[PDB]
């Protein structure tokens, strides 16, 4: 399993299964700007709760 | 030193999920896609 | 399996900064272009270099136009004894 | 869409969700126009409809909808063409029967 | 695979005259000597290492020019050099580019006079190095 | 925040860019991440993005739904874009937004090119649409509220064709072109 | 991801030790324990996790209690809360609510001062 | 004109919001009365901000009772010892 | 694993697309490596591979088997497929999923030139045959079930190569000829 | 005949929990420890042996949960399974499978980002 999951690793990740991959992503305004949008969200109402949202690839949309 | 590595391509590869470095990362195809290597990996 | 993503990431920085001088001799090429400075990429590459390397940018200059001048020369009398 | 596969697998160019968008612009806008007119000839037609009176329905609105692309234009002209392949191909059944009829004599 | 280091000054010369001569080192001996005594006493402590008298050197001769759109597409490029980290003596790029600079219009074939002004640049001289 | 700034642009309406039937395409609220004077700004440029909206959705509306079969088509033109002059009138308003939504996807590659690009940039780049767009708008909602219909569409896209500005003369005439192309066939069919 | 700048649960926790025992948060820290203890503890689900369960069990309770007039009163509460949605978690909510329900016949049974002699 | 429509609309989505969150306080209000729960508006929001935030209804209750018992014996505890 | 769906479409089950004497060729189970969209498809070409696998083995029933020399010929017709018209009627087969053969010897050629594409190209090349193999196969399934014999069979196949798809025509077309051939072979017999 | 070395069920419990949380072995040690006190424990019988008892209990479950067609499907999975033969303990797998049922109707009532204080 381990060779496979190196290669899962490096196939491409599972997002497109149910489990959750996390990929890294540039933190630019540009390109964070969904967490940019998550954090002006989370600063503007105290009443807001986060919902889940699962991150997906452009190239994988 | 620094001309001779000035003539080295870079993939024009970019995203929108990167900022820092657009020189692309290689998606790296996966689902059969990865060929016999892969598939016999699989297997 | 530790050490290898420290030289890939090295590998890949590298790879990144000479894309970046690629671009940036590229940029300056135009720029020549459209200042129609007459300089190629390979001697544009060494002057790079040479500034990169230190050369006084009044020496460097000064250099550059009078190996400009000499290679004008030597061009008009490769022209002239053939 | 295979070629566009393609183009993202070759992976040397960024692909962007708008750029395939535009790309495939004409072929989303034909397939608004086929689902528009399949809906009309199709979906529209009651189920307890005859196959016939399904087939001829389906026949007029043909014949209708070609009417409409005519005076749609050169920019219907990809929708002209597959409107007259799909006449041409709906018609091959009712043109055998009528070459039946003609040439034996007997309506099959 | 080629490392960016200092490399000699002899190295980086041959290889110019030999590209811009278009022949061995061997035939570029003397022209090659002259160059070496030249430069090799040549320090430039008056120039001002400030890239925006060298950007405006340029606007304004594009502008003579009749080419203030390529002094725009000038200034995005310095811009763009800017924002990359590669150079690090940008003024002394930027004065040796314009330097080896020719006008095109030298667009046409000759330029209106060359009535230089006492514009210039700073001195640098003042500061004991 | 330019990427989602573009998909508003091309009619993508998000959590920053809110789409309102009444006012078009606006600025859902203010961002942490921009000054109120980049806010203005963006919002100006929101206008020009907005009418583009509202071009859009009159497309929609004239070219996007199927035409009514009622049995008097010269009357079917009057109350839904209907006809052939409206079917013209639709494909040359999606011509002349095609060079518009290239432009788009050109500044957009252009800014995942370069991170330091501004919208300051896009600003200069899309201005000759943020002028040429408007008058469009306008020609195309008076020809809505006259509810010219067959040929006499024509004829006032003509009075329209006569405008000084020369981008909007050529895109006129690019619809006229069209237009007169559709006459041709129809005088050809009766000649 | 609209996260409402949320005191952190200690916050949360040591502000609800001091309201209830009615003591600074210096005072109340072994109360702050005790409540970051509690939420530590593994409970059982709640009784109901339908909001219009918990509503309906409310009502059912306060009609026990022979408050029917506040039965009502909580059913129609309730129903404009659903209609208003503006509670993420609605049967969170409700069954707290219910749970917490207190009839006034019954007299609070004081927790007797003796439970402090063990403190020390 | 075009400026102001990202202020002008987050102004009044705060607004709305503010209008809204009394009117729940309002209703949670009235609901605990109905149900004698005893809640307080700052207690209500403290609470509504918890149940928000996923915290178990029985795990909740059963941490609000063990708080409300230790501060009850503690209120008795410091009037007997006065 | 494209060389072992093809495997399968060749008649070789494995791990991923097991064999069922009941289901016939089907996808195992989903596995966490493809997108359920990706499973989804897979399931559609294990659902092609079942076909060709359930001709194959009607292929086999009818054909694959040396032909018993019992006494009584007319009698063979009954039970088992039997007659010179079941010889034909397997041979077509066999023709037609030649073709087939071709053209999965074809994709894995494009397979093996290129190792990075995807079941989508595949789907796209192979599509003819999704839509060919279930109409002949549901034909011969008819054939089966009601026991057509001797040229009454054909009689089936023509009214069978009255369908409407033209490649379904023609392919019933090329076994009918070959039927016809043996069928005239005992006419000139006769005559 | 060398059966393929299924690790002993600590070893199989410590890849469990690695697998569980994503993280290897040695970083799911908490985890792990939290999971050996579990199985050292002493557990109650499940609540059926039988396995067509366990198993009419799923399908009333699945019933119970408006899932009848998968209450219809997992009798015939049960009725299937227990053909087939090859489970052992089937009493013991029904009841471990009913037990890790998810009725997919009830609102998911969100675990508390609290109850990560308390697995450290």
């Amino acid at each position: 399993p381990d060779d496979r999951s190196w290669l899962e690793h490096h196939v491409v990740h599972q997002y497109w299964t149910a489990r959750p991959s996390q990929f890294p992503h540039s933190l630019h305004l540009h390109s964070n700007l969904a967490a940019v949008w998550d954090q002006h969200l989370y600063s503007s109402d105290p009443l807001y709760v986060p919902d889940d949202r699962v991150l997906v690839t452009e190239t994988q949309v | 030193l620094w001309e001779a590595a000035l003539t080295y391509e870079a993939s024009k590869r970019r995203c929108w999920e990167r900022v820092g470095c657009p020189p692309g990362h290689r998606e790296e195809p996966y689902l059969t896609e990865a060929g016999r290597d892969a598939f016999d990996k699989f297997c | 399996m530790a050490s290898s993503s420290g030289a890939g990431a090295a590998a890949a920085a590298a790879a990144a900064n000479l894309n970046a001088v690629r671009e940036t001799m590229d940029v300056l090429l135009e720029i020549s272009r459209i200042l129609n400075t007459g300089l190629d990429m390979e001697t544009l590459s060494i002057c790079v270099r040479l500034c990169e390397q230190g050369i006084n940018p009044e020496a460097l200059s000064s250099v550059i136009k009078e190996l400009r001048k000499a290679t004008e020369a030597l061009k008009a009398a490769e022209n002239m004894t053939s | 869409l295979a070629e566009i596969e393609k183009c993202i697998i070759n992976n040397d160019t960024t692909i962007t969700l708008a750029i395939v968008v535009d790309k495939l612009a004409p072929r989303l806008s034909q397939l608004k126009v086929l689902h528009k007119v399949f809906s009309t000839g199709v979906a529209e037609v009651p189920p307890d409809t005859r196959n016939v009176v399904r087939a001829s329905h389906l026949l007029n609105t043909l014949y209708k909808a070609i009417l409409e692309y005519d005076n749609v234009g050169e920019a219907s002209e990809q929708t002209v063409s597959l409107l007259f392949s799909l006449w041409v191909e709906t018609v091959r059944p009712y043109l055998q029967t009528v070459d039946e009829w003609i040439v034996h004599g007997h309506l099959w | 695979m080629a490392t960016p280091d200092q490399k000699s000054p002899n190295v980086l010369l041959q290889n110019l005259c030999c590209r811009i001569l278009g022949r061995s080192e061997a035939d570029v001996a003397q022209q090659f000597q002259y160059a070496v005594r030249v430069i090799g006493s040549n320090f430039a402590p008056t120039v001002e290492r400030d890239e925006f008298l060298v950007a405006e050197k340029i606007k304004k001769e594009l502008i003579r020019q009749r080419r203030e759109a390529d002094a725009a597409l000038f200034s995005e490029l310095h811009r763009k050099l800017h924002s990359q980290g590669v150079l690090k003596n940008k003024w002394s790029i930027l004065y040796l580019l314009l330097s080896l600079s020719e006008d095109p219009r030298r667009q046409p074939s000759k330029v209106s006079s060359y009535a230089t002004l006492f514009a210039q640049a700073l001195p640098r001289d003042a500061h004991s190095t | 925040m330019i990427h989602e700034l573009l998909l508003a642009l091309s009619g993508y309406p998000g959590s920053i860019f809110t789409w309102n039937k009444r006012s078009g395409l606006q600025v859902s609220q203010d961002f942490p991440f921009l000054h109120p004077s980049e806010t203005s700004v963006l919002n100006r440029l929101c206008r020009l993005g907005t009418d583009y909206i509202r071009f859009t959705e009159f497309i929609e509306q004239y070219t996007g739904h199927v035409q009514q079969q009622d049995h008097h088509p010269s009357q079917q033109g009057q109350g839904g874009l209907h006809g052939i002059y409206l079917r013209a009138f639709c494909t040359g308003l999606d011509s002349v937004l095609q060079p518009y939504r290239q432009a788009l996807l050109d500044l957009e590659q252009e800014f995942l090119g370069d991170p330091h690009l501004s919208i300051s940039h896009v600003n200069y780049f899309l201005d000759q649409f943020q002028l040429l767009f408007p008058s469009v708008m306008v020609v195309v909602e008076q020809i809505k509220s006259q509810k010219i219909h067959g040929c006499q569409i024509l004829e006032t896209v003509y009075k329209h064709s006569c405008g000084g500005l020369p981008p909007v003369r050529s895109a006129l005439e690019k619809i006229l072109a069209v237009c007169h192309g559709v006459m041709y066939k129809q005088l050809s069919a009766w000649m």
